[PDB]
């Protein structure tokens, strides 16, 4: 009926992010693309009705009714494009829609000057509690989830210091362990060989 | 334009649960969907006019009502844990376009015992000195832990204003025990500023976590404080050293 490619898709900044959606009913007449940010609601971004391209800013929808597919291309992708994209197709003449299952798209920043480092940060209210921050690594690094029941490691997150035109990746780790050091977390979600690893002061 | 009666609900298994979708746009069509990881959106039920309803793709466990055109009520006769989900309603009509307009969504968590509801603890962690000297930037980390359900909204406030530039919050809260159905959650966020900004002692950095839990119409017979909807925050002041 309506099928979208599975995902998640990881796209480097500046490249084209693309989604394809095939449909079974040759006589389908309306085709939609929706964008949905994490934990928000789907918003319509494009509708398309005839063969070829339809352009809106960095978005291009394309329709091929002979091969029965519709696609969304995101040109010059940026991290803020990261979202779930869903196609929808009309299935009757009352307006019923069938949605594809959605594809998660993550656009990774272009890190021109990696400065990977692991830092230990202390609580503002209590010097006794701390977290670890692995930051400034290039987007090809993967942060593996914790394998220890008592250690916690987050997914990597992309931060934009807009005034500085500076983006950076980071991940956070912590534990309620007495013997716990930062290297216990960040080195199974392995760091690169040029990581700056200052001793805690 | 399209509203839903609740943004966040936590319910006990067995409870009858009503979700309201209301549109004052006179739209003939309304739809109810749920959304889950790995299955996307699935149609539960829809309606082509007042007094009509048709089972969607996954109608079992649900029923609906449309006695008035503006309101499409979704009913969970007896909530089960597998009905924990993001519920989305939408409406449309026969116009120049037939596109659907979505409500804001309702996150429902169905738990076997309300005893497992917990507010987050929240702490703010100050920028490393080695980070400041290596990079001339300062990263603050906000950490919220031990909460259930995962119904939280985190925001950073600098000198009283909500900021967005320089912020990154984990898109997913992490289960503090992923094998567990009733695992509590954690969530982190980063805010990064220039070192000179952090080194100004008059600069105030607040992390605020809005948590949605029990309403006052919920009874509580426990020793610990009732885990109600509340804001939990932590702060740091800039430091010249």
């Amino acid at each position: 009926e309506v099928e979208q490619n599975s995902g998640p898709l990881s796209v480097p900044e500046g490249a084209i992010a693309s989604l394809n959606c095939t449909y079974s009913d040759r006589g389908s007449q309306s085709f939609f693309w929706y964008r949905q940010y994490s934990g928000k609601s789907p918003e319509l971004i494009m509708s398309i009705y005839s063969n070829g391209d339809k352009e809106d800013g960095r978005f291009t929808a394309q329709l091929n009714k002979a091969s029965q597919y519709v696609s969304l291309l995101i040109r010059d992708a940026q991290p803020s494009d990261s979202a779930t994209y869903l196609c929808a197709v009309t299935t009757d003449s009352w307006g019923k829609l069938q949605f594809g299952a959605g594809t998660q798209v993550v656009v990774t920043p272009d890190i021109q000057n990696p400065d990977p480092a692991v830092y230990q940060l202390r609580d503002s209210k209590s010097s006794d509690k701390s977290v670890c921050l692995f930051t400034d690594f290039d987007s090809q690094t993967n942060v593996s989830q914790s394998k220890d029941s008592d250690v916690y490691i987050t997914d990597k997150c992309v931060l934009d210091m807009r005034s500085m035109d500076f983006k950076s990746n980071s991940a956070v780790a912590w534990s309620n362990k007495s013997d716990f050091a930062c290297a216990n977390a960040f080195n199974n979600s392995i760091i690169p060989e040029d990581t700056f690893f200052p001793s805690p002061e | 334009k399209v509203t839903q009666s609740s943004r966040y609900l936590v319910k006990r298994t067995g409870e009858k649960v009503f979700l309201e979708c209301v549109q004052d746009m006179d739209h003939e069509n309304m739809f109810w969907y749920r959304q889950d990881p790995g299955l996307g959106l699935r149609l539960i039920y829809f309606s082509y006019d007042v007094k009509m309803k048709e089972k969607g793709d996954i109608p079992e466990g649900y029923s609906v009502s449309r006695e008035k055109k503006e309101r499409f009520s979704l009913i969970l006769a007896s909530a089960s844990t597998d009905q924990t989900s993001m519920y989305l309603c939408a409406s449309s009509f026969l116009g120049t376009g037939v596109e659907q307009y979505f409500g804001p969504g309702t996150r429902l968590t169905v738990v076997e015992d309300l005893n497992k509801v917990f507010p987050p603890e929240v702490a703010l962690f100050e920028p490393s000195e080695a980070e400041i000297s290596h990079t001339q930037k300062a990263t603050l980390v906000c950490l919220a832990t031990g909460f259930y359900p995962d119904h939280v909204e985190l925001s950073w406030w600098v000198n009283g204003k909500e900021v967005h530039s320089g912020v990154c919050t984990d898109p997913q809260p992490l289960k503090e025990q992923p094998a567990l159905n009733d695992s509590r959650y954690a969530l982190s966020s980063r805010l990064r500023v220039s070192a000179t900004f952090w080194q100004d002692p008059r600069n105030h950095f607040r992390c605020q976590v809005q948590f949605y839990g029990l309403s006052e119409a919920d009874e509580w017979t426990q020793a610990r404080a009732k885990p109600v909807t509340q804001i939990v925050s932590a702060e740091a002041w800039g430091r010249a050293d």
